[PDB]
């Protein structure tokens, strides 16, 4: 099904500050991809978001009910598996 | 005025990489043209066969030109077509003025001179058709992908087959496989499984006896359904209503590859189609200049939801266009190319 | 419905209209006569004709962040929601 | 009395709920006479054709074993051309055994392929039974033969079934689709354990596609090498499917002509019945209930296997007496008339 | 014995919930006695009465085929029309194909057009009895005529009925109202499958319009090219309406006067037995029972089928007639 490297879809864009939530069961921890241990989304790691040919990249700048929208904390207080990433570039043809 | 090459390979990529929107192909005589074992092709195009039966075979070269009045450059639908129009008419040998048995012989042999060109093996694992079928088990696509074909050969078959690829042409039986309808209808098909269709039948097919059912398996000497509709009073109707019923599925897309747009039903069922629905998305593919296609220009001036792409030259939405030859993807080997880099 | 659709009014706040993505998702490409624009991108414009004279207005913001109140308490797994801005209209 | 067991299997089969399944023996080609003579003979008839058409072997097994069957036959073959010098035994010169194998497998294909006779065939009557109901549990039917009568019969009579091969004259073996199960309700299955006439092995790899006949090679009774696993499957996957059906909610189970002398059978069936009471079996016996001892032995284990003969009927592991449908041309009239 | 089925026949009369319908073949108006003398002749008649107005053709059909009716005349005329050097194979001079098919056309379509009796009609009393049922499931018949007395009967009576076409002189045929099939209870259907004198075709494209006689062209036996996409001249719409009807839950219909010698008619009944176990013909015979061979086969092959003959009965697979007398039992059985 899914790939390899996946980590979450996204859930709402305000321009340059996208709020991705997290699609992993559990185990936050030591993705193994391609033999090499990298961790699930954090505060100095990057994204990369492919539309159809050319792959957005971004930062993790938020993490944790930080990054939660605004009326998804009022209609549940203890759900937190949101992060925020900000766009930086982008990767042409 | 002046179109780029790349954004509509961008389009394209983004297309084929969907899952839920439902896709098909078409496979014309044009395809197996661009893959040769030998130094000419593994089997030949329409003209070349059309040619290997004229001068392979007076009175035989009179139908030619007798049809040649009413008609341009005869072909072997004609051909084919007049054979079973004399047939129909039990006192018709008049008209050739050779007995009233020859037509059978004439039949009979250029049935099996055709079963024996077409019935040939294609070589390598590295043939595009691999490529495809391999590209069709990449993604476990929400509806699985349809084929239509109107050639006379297996190769897609034979070509599934290697790759451990299931699928469902309308023929359930292991040893006479007779022709279900009702499950056809039905459709609670496998998620999994995909589905192909031969528009113009192939060398597996053989009529019976007086019952006339059809069934396909191992050809028989001296009996080939490959005849293209022929007459009745049918499974080419079903099909024809498959692949309308199809095109007006939301949101689908059907794309072409090799195909001239020389026939007259097709192109009034993809007209009749895209008027219908107006979301549905046609690629044609050519591998000419477009001026050698009126009809297919025509279509497109007429329709706003039909593409072409040929060397030099393409139709985008009612406008015709120049690019920025160029257009490399018409030719199939490309095409399955570009799906295997798009799988991986 | 024909082509250059996308969805349906379901809010006004005088300047700030609140549309609803349809149900034939997935798609996100909206083929229209040859290119196809993605749908409810932040810059792109969309277009709401009432009668005679059409209405214009720009994309604010895309999400969860656009959907009403009572909707995300009803379900809070559908976020098809878009903030249209308004900017200036097409007379006759 | 019969007329009571007769009443309770037609109002526990003809109701419509649980699933539906048979098996069919060799002896079922036996209760058909074509031209006054049976269209496939017993398994002894294929046996002494063989002997009549080298019985140094036949003598070197018979030490060890009762009179043979041309299964045992071909197995011994094929563990002596496992062997690289498996001549020491007779003569030098490997060719024999390669000789023995070919001779005997396209003369079996060879007496295998008759044609079904016309409309009067049983199989025409279980083939519209089968056609009369369209429970959501679809009847799944077992074959311990190697003809192609019963799908021959089925075709005829225009109903899908699914045997695990999909495709074309160069058919694979379809693997996965057997087991996401994911199939109409309307199809049907049909699983031949022993194997088929058509089925032809491959080079490159065990392959065992189905298609067209191939010229002279054919695979029967399936006991090479496994230890590949995956390719060469049909066999293991078959006993995986029987084992499947009798486990489960399913209180309906028919046997027409089965003799009980396999012991992969015996077993798994033995194993099912213990690990599934609710289940039930009806196997019958188209002989003396004295010519089965290991039936008398199932039976007398298991309480919910049931057995009935010509000479009188086991209920309840305890024999019993009485005071017809033996016979499948029988069996499948009493099928007509409950249908009808 | 006759008294058993009859009394079956009358209770499944008066079983109500299920649909019923009849079958109209040439032998019903045969039997209908018009001064005297049958108000439509027979198949037979009617090949006297062509050949009474070039029997080459006729000759020629003659060495691979029995003596033929007035359908395999004019389908070979048509097939020879198609070929455009086809005169050479018969004569020469391919002028005289098409003045033979006009003249056999008008001589058809001036013996047919004969207006219907009085009260008298046993057809009256089929749509009165009819009428007075008020059953949810609506009744559609389906004749081979190439009249429109039954038109004639079921207008007499102020009866609802739709045979597919609707308008004005130039009335198209409405394709999709057999599609959804969406029409009220008290409504009534009809269909023609070799048609009447009525439909005519278009030049500029196949049409058959339904409306006032034209004078010159008549759709008769419907067997022309269906290259068009259907909609040309589709009797198998007709066909496809047929088994739609009995893929519907199972009920018991009868027929009047078939003489089960349509192959299409005959496969498409077959497999609608086949499909829908407890569907049931009643199909009957008003003449010598060995005189149906193909009935005697059908019903020794289907279980279910029934047929009913004057000199015996083959129910049940074993074995063991006039209009008016079933109109006057069905009328008896309504009151």
């Amino acid at each position: 099904t899914e790939a390899s490297t996946y980590i979450g879809t996204v859930q709402d864009v305000n321009g340059a500050n996208i709020r991705v939530v997290l699609d992993i069961n559990t185990i936050s921890s030591l993705k193994f991809v391609d033999g090499q241990g990298y961790r699930i989304g954090q505060i100095g790691s990057f994204v990369r978001i492919p539309i159809g040919y050319i792959n957005l990249f971004g930062i993790v700048s938020q993490v944790g009910a930080g990054a939660v929208p605004d009326k998804l904390l009022e209609v549940e207080p203890y759900g937190h598996r949101w992060i925020s990433v900000q766009l930086v570039g982008e990767e042409g043809i | 005025s002046y179109y780029d090459t790349t954004q509509q390979l961008s389009l394209l990529k983004h297309v084929l990489s969907e899952d839920k929107r439902p896709i098909a192909f078409i496979i014309a005589a044009g395809c197996p043209v661009s893959i040769r074992h030998n130094d000419a092709p593994l089997i030949p195009d329409v003209a070349g066969l059309t040619r290997k039966i004229s001068d392979s075979f007076s009175l035989l070269m009179k139908i030619i030109q007798n049809l040649k009045t009413t008609i341009p450059n005869p072909t072997i639908e004609d051909i084919l077509s007049y054979i079973r129009l004399l047939q129909q008419i039990p006192m018709s040998g008049k008209i050739h003025d050779v007995e009233n048995s020859v037509i059978n012989a004439l039949e009979e042999s250029i049935c099996e001179l055709i079963e024996e060109e077409v019935n040939v093996d294609l070589p390598g694992n590295a043939t595009p058709y691999h490529k495809i079928a391999a590209w069709i088990n990449s993604i476990n696509r929400e509806h699985q992908v349809e084929i239509f074909t109107t050639n006379y050969d297996l190769l897609m078959e034979q070509a599934l087959e290697e790759l451990n690829v299931p699928y469902f042409d309308g023929f359930v039986g292991s040893k006479r496989a007779f022709f279900d309808i009702r499950t056809i209808e039905e459709n609670k098909l496998p998620s999994r499984w995909s589905k192909l269709w031969k528009l113009h039948g192939s060398i597996n097919w053989q009529l019976d006896k007086q019952t006339q059912t059809i069934w396909r398996g191992t050809p028989s000497k001296g009996c080939s359904l490959i005849h293209p509709s022929h007459l009745k009073y049918m499974p080419y109707l079903v099909m024809m209503d498959q692949l309308k019923l199809f095109l007006n599925q939301p949101s689908a897309i059907l794309i072409t590859c090799g195909y001239s747009y020389k026939d007259q039903h097709i192109n009034e069922v993809l007209s009749q189609g895209l008027q219908t629905n107006p979301n549905a998305l046609i690629y044609g593919l050519q591998y000419d200049v477009l001026e050698n296609y009126q009809e297919a220009k025509d279509m497109a001036l007429k329709r706003s939801n039909l593409i072409l792409l040929a060397k030099d030259r393409a139709i985008i939405g009612k406008k015709e266009g120049e690019w920025k030859l160029f257009f490399k993807l018409g030719d199939f080997q490309h095409l399955a190319s570009f799906l295997e880099e798009i799988s991986q």
